[PDB]
RNA sequence: GGCCGUCGCCGGCAGUCGAGAGUGGACGGGAGCGGCGGGGGCGGCGCGCGCGCGCGCCCGCCCCCGGAGCCCCGCGGACGCUACGCCGCGACGAGUAGGAGGGCCGCUGCGGUGAGCCUUGAAGCCUAGGGCGCGGGCCCGGGUGGAGCCGCCGCAGGUG
RNA sequence: UGGAAUGGAGUGCCUAGUGGGCCACUUUUGGUAAGCAGAACUGGCGCUGCGGGAUGAACCGAACGCCGGGUUAAGGCGCC
RNA sequence: GAGCGCACGGGGUCGGCGGCGACGUCGGCUACCCACCCGACCCGUCUUGAAACACGGACCAAGGAGUCUAACACGUGCGC
RNA sequence: GAGUUCAAGAGGGCGUGAAACCGUUAAGAGGUAAACGGGUGGGGUCCGCGCAGUCCGCCCGGAGGAUUCAACCCGGCGGC
């Protein structure tokens, strides 16, 4: 019975969370594939630094 | 893990919890908060003390950035510095007095609070406290104002 | 391999005779198997006089009794020869009752080993 | 624990070789296996694709 | 039959409750055989205390300890802490300890070790001082948790001066009425 | 060594015989002064009854100074009052009875709970028999058989009483530690009574079992061992 | 460290089978099987053992070295005892008792060698 | 009175004497023909085998643990000590709604682990067959079947 | 430590079910009365079996682990 | 100044006591399969009250749900 | 019937083939519906035997044997 921190949540609408995305399995092939960006990138200018101007 | 559940040893009783004599519906009395003020008062007014109503005096555009003002005590005012600072009375060419920053640690106002060990020190500080600034001084110390 | 086993009590039995569950009128869809009644009105629940029994812990067997077999020794499920000799030492209460699944090349294999140690198999050439 | 004893060091045929190493200092750490359980049966759910 | 009632009748602190780890339990089966065939006391208390929750074994600060350590009486004793015992920078002079407890903290290993006292173990106890002479016993403050600021009389009668579960600090949750008179209701 | 030791072994086993052969004198003798004393305190109620009929005088005994309270009805339908004094008595069990010390203090007490107990005076051959077939004391909460001496004298050292013996005078005539003595002793267990008790639910004056009836309870122990 | 290499074994499944609420072990050097703590070969500083020869006639006592570290080439010492019956105990009989080395196990040893050799021959009952 | 279980004894055990068993190595003198001059007190505890188990000065050996012999073993095993084990005392036991504990009760998959089982026959299914447990259930025999399956430690769940 | 008798007390959290009740000796309000409605005290039934009342919630006896022997309470002892 | 014993109406039973039937018959608590004679209202649920002339239920197999999952928060316990 | 097949108790909606339900055979029984809590009778059943059970286990005497290398020690050699 309530006796505790009189807290409410947000979670709260009646049509679905679920229209609104709720995963995040990407980022360990996500940081995979920006890693192949900057091994790219840095490989094609040569010789100028790899960190930009 | 349901393995440890209570419900997985809850098999066979003919309601497993929520009894039988009134079999707790989907949801009675309101959905979260409701009543409150009509029906639960007295859950809010003994577990809640100070619910309904405001005290006023509203900021439109609070920028809790500009209000940052972190404060440490005197009595680990020393832990800012390293320890052979600390240690050094008159030796390695600590004179008189080390130089304490507050600014740099992340602290700005110093408050009182705790005895000081007795050396004298300039505690540089964008504030300070009349406790804060008695105890410095009556150590042997100066207290120096930054910006 | 029967030894004299090394103590032979008498084995007293409050009672195993199976306790079957309420309800086996002309039920298939209710199993011999035993499920405490939880009902409200139920005359075995309530412990009536003239019912059928409901377990409860007062039909225990002795504690220096209890899984002893007839003839007096103890079972120990077998499955190969390497798992026979930790019987070799306690042999004398403690008989070694091979599987099911053990072809018929090497079930003789293990009942020759245990007529050689001396360890009780109740469960001799079942096979040919 | 202490007095780190000597390991010896064996070659690419067996028969120990000259050349010896202090035993680390790792292999006298706790033991305490519920710490290699927990530890464990943890790092070892972090490889479970999604199944619905 | 009889006319007892059975509430009491199960005890929740038995002859043996809990320990978890290896090196835990190789402990509690020391001080367990030195708490009963010894005929000493201090031997049952740190039996008793080395079953107890980590709720119950609060750290003992370093300044707590010296400030009972420094009583008159009460040098060249080793104190004997069941938990841990952590540093605290607002000490700033120098001990000289002599500590027996479980998990002594990194800084406050590097501190007693430092002044040179020493610093013993659960096992090292027991061959030292067996019966448990000698010894200074301490505790951490074991009602020093935030939560038993939370615990007492509910918030919202008279006089309680209990702390209520709030969402956060701030204008607008905490006195509405009930907190201020002038909102037609104040205890 | 072996020697120094050998002796040790005999001084101990000699000196624990020496003891022991100390102890049956004692405990004989006690009971030697005290059956001089049961027999005394009988012929001393002889005497001064013909000694008044004599001069035409009446002579009015003593109020008794014990009773013994059995109880006789069962848990069911205990009143609250009732079930706080029989609980007092340590009466907890139908058909259990402990020796209660008798005046204003305890009279009430027995007259609150008088439709549960049967209880009158007992007389010696009671106090005898309930403590030599009946007798289990009350040693670390744990009850055990009375089988022998040590039993008594390791928890009634401290007030004189050692034996089998005194255990029952101290009892008999209340002493100047009559409450450990009647505490010691676990309350005792009865059987049913053979032969019957004629009603449960009526005092004994109207011709049942229940209530003071101050000499005949020396029948209903008699029936109960 | 014995007592702690055997809380980390003393249920861990390594060589322990249990069936028939009985607990076995299966370990070189352990003189029974449903004990534990007293007879494990793995745990201990000095643990004796007691098994069938490999020539098939005659049986085998194994010591522990106590000198010499954990190198388990070297740790056991074997040896093959092959008399009569009586003397074959009265030689494990004098090397655990009169080396005073670990005689927790001088009884349980004896009788562990005299089943090794009694089904060393016909069946005799 | 037997048996089971729960609970209590802040229970006993590192091999137990305590239902009261009142401890040691020396020194110096006198030395003790047995022990510490507490009892008709009749009140917790002060006599009959002490100075033989086996062993000595004008041999030594406190007897290599060729046993201190323990009628309990303190370096030292009972059926015995998987301490999460083993054992001893007592008191008690009904119970819907409801709570908790224990399951070597059961189902499905996973990381270890049984030099596990299996065409000289697995999973399943049947059974007036032999048994264990109070019980969840399990194990074995017989028959049919035709290719996979189970135990132990932990893990997870669309688990009865 | 200072009236009798009894066994150990003190203390902190988290809390599911319940908030449709009924019966009896007594005391008792409305009613003609009710197997009616409404109150106090205690004990019962619900949650509870067992011996007896032929039968039965609630009356009398009595409180339940599995058993052997003995004796009982309330009831009874023509035959069933 | 010293061993023998009855041990004992003694820290819970032992015989340094016997006999039968065994190739046309023995034993099976366990635990069976049928049958015979002695005691017993149909289960689940609402209810103060169930066998109820209260409702659901012909029988069997499989599927089948007071929770599962995410987020809060509280307390308890485990390890840094 | 014969035959192919390892198998047709793999026959062309054919791997395994339970329960409800049905036929038939064997066994037992029958006027208070069937069904349910204690012993006897029976069992197309099985199970373990059994003309004896000189059951094993250590230690002593006995008369036969037999190995003697053999027990004892002593010396050599190796391991702990």
């Amino acid at each position: 019975a309530p006796s505790r921190n009189g807290m409410i949540l947000k979670p709260h609408f009646h049509k679905d969370w679920q229209r609104r995305v709720a995963t995040w399995f990407n980022q360990p092939a996500r940081k995979i594939r920006r890693r192949k960006a900057r091994q790219a990138r840095a490989r094609r200018i040569a010789p100028r630094p790899a960190a930009g101007p | 893990p349901s393995r440890l559940r209570k419900t997985r040893k809850l098999r066979g009783h003919v309601s497993h919890g929520h009894g039988r004599i009134g079999k707790h519906r989907k949801h009675p009395g309101g959905r979260g908060n409701a009543g409150g003020m009509h029906h639960h008062r007295i859950n809010f007014d003994k577990y809640h003390p100070g619910y309904f109503g405001k005290v006023g005096m509203r900021h439109y555009h609070l920028k809790r950035n500009q209000s940052f003002c972190p404060t440490v005590n005197l009595d680990k005012l020393w832990t800012l510095v390293s320890e052979q600072t600390r240690v050094n009375a008159a030796k390695n060419k600590t004179g008189a007095a080390p130089i304490i920053d507050v600014v740099r640690s992340g602290y700005y106002k110093v408050l009182g609070k705790g005895k000081l060990p007795k050396q004298p020190v300039i505690v540089k500080a964008k504030f300070f406290s009349r406790r804060a600034e008695e105890k410095i001084k009556g150590v042997g110390g100066a207290c120096v104002l930054v910006a | 391999a029967a030894l004299r086993p090394l103590v032979k009590p008498k084995i007293v039995k409050k009672r195993t005779k199976k306790f079957i569950r309420h309800q086996s009128d002309r039920y298939v869809k209710i199993k011999r198997n035993w499920r405490k009644p939880r009902g409200i009105d139920n005359r075995v629940r309530r412990r009536f006089k003239g019912q059928i029994l409901m377990p409860n812990i007062g039909y225990g067997s002795n504690k220096k009794t209890k899984h002893m077999l007839p003839s007096g020794f103890r079972k120990f499920l077998v499955h190969n020869v390497k798992e026979l000799e930790v019987l070799l030492m306690c042999n004398k209460s403690y008989c070694a009752e091979i599987a099911h699944n053990v072809s018929s090349k090497n079930r003789k294999a293990i009942v020759e080993r245990a007529a050689q140690l001396a360890i009780r198999v109740t469960n001799p050439n079942a096979r040919l | 624990a202490c007095a780190r004893p000597l390991i010896s060091v064996y070659s690419e045929k067996g028969e120990s070789s000259g050349k010896n190493v202090t035993l680390p200092a790792v292999f006298k750490a706790p033991i305490r296996p519920d710490i290699v359980n927990f530890v464990h049966t943890n790092l070892r759910k972090n490889n479970r694709q999604p199944y619905a | 039959g009889v006319d007892i009632r059975h509430n009491k009748d199960r005890k929740v602190r038995r002859k043996e409750p809990k320990s978890q780890d290896i090196y835990l339990r190789l402990l509690v089966k020391l001080y367990r055989f030195l708490a009963r065939r010894t005929n000493s006391t201090f031997n049952q208390v740190v039996l008793k205390r080395l079953f107890m929750s980590r709720t119950n074994r609060p750290p003992l600060s370093l300044s707590r300890m010296i400030r009972k350590m420094k009583l008159p009486g009460r040098e060249n004793k080793t104190a004997v802490v069941v938990g841990t015992i952590t540093d605290d920078v607002r000490v700033q002079e120098v001990p000289k300890l002599k500590v027996c407890a479980l998990r002594v903290t990194s800084r406050a290993r590097s501190r007693i070790l430092r002044a040179g006292g020493k610093i013993l173990t659960f096992d090292q106890l027991a061959l030292d001082s067996p019966k448990g002479c000698g010894t200074v016993l301490l505790s951490g403050p074991r009602k020093g948790r935030e939560v038993y600021r939370h615990f007492g009389k509910a918030p919202g009668t008279p006089h309680s001066h209990t702390k209520p579960y709030v969402r956060s600090k701030g204008r607008k949750f905490e006195r509405a009425r009930g907190r201020r008179a002038s909102r037609g209701y104040k205890n | 060594n072996f020697a120094e030791l050998k002796i040790k072994r005999l001084r101990k086993k000699f000196a624990q015989k020496m003891l022991r052969k100390a102890r049956r004198k004692l405990i004989y003798e006690k009971a030697k002064h005290y059956h001089k004393e049961y027999r005394q305190m009988y012929r001393t109620e002889i005497r001064m009854a013909r000694m008044a009929r004599k001069a035409g005088n009446f002579y009015v005994p003593a109020e008794p100074k014990l009773a013994f309270v059995i109880r006789i009805r069962g848990i069911n339908g205990v009143s609250p009052k009732v079930r706080k004094v029989l609980q007092l008595l340590r009466l907890r069990q139908i058909f259990n009875g402990t020796f209660v010390k008798l005046n204003k203090a305890s009279i009430n007490m027995l007259r609150i709970v008088e439709p549960y107990i049967a209880w009158g005076y007992p007389n010696l051959k009671s106090v005898n028999e309930l403590i030599y077939k009946r007798g289990y004391g009350k040693i670390n909460k744990k009850r055990i058989a009375l089988t022998d001496n040590t039993l008594i004298a390791r928890s009634l050292g401290k007030y004189n009483i050692i034996c089998m013996e005194d255990l029952i005078h101290e009892i008999y005539t209340v002493g100047k530690h009559f409450k450990e003595a009647n505490n010691f002793l676990w309350p005792f267990k009865l059987s049913s009574p053979r032969g019957g008790m004629k009603k449960k639910t009526t005092h004994f004056v109207e011709g049942g079992d229940a209530g003071n009836r101050e000499d005949q309870i020396n029948r209903l122990i008699r029936r109960m061992n | 460290s014995a007592h702690l290499q055997w809380m980390v074994v003393r249920n861990c499944s390594s060589f322990l089978i249990k069936r028939n609420k009985q607990t076995y072990s299966t370990e070189p050097n352990n003189l029974k099987a449903r004990n534990s703590f007293r007879y494990n070969g793995l745990i201990h500083r000095k643990t004796v053992g007691v098994e069938p020869a490999a020539d098939g006639k005659g049986v085998v006592v194994v010591m522990k070295r106590r000198s010499g570290q954990r190198k388990p080439a070297t740790s056991y010492v074997r040896t093959t005892i092959n008399k009569n019956a009586r003397a074959t105990l009265s030689s494990i009989r004098h090397m655990i008792r009169k080396n005073k080395y670990h005689p927790d196990l001088r009884m349980a040893a004896i009788r562990r060698a005299s089943a090794i050799l009694r089904s060393q021959k016909p069946v005799m009952v």
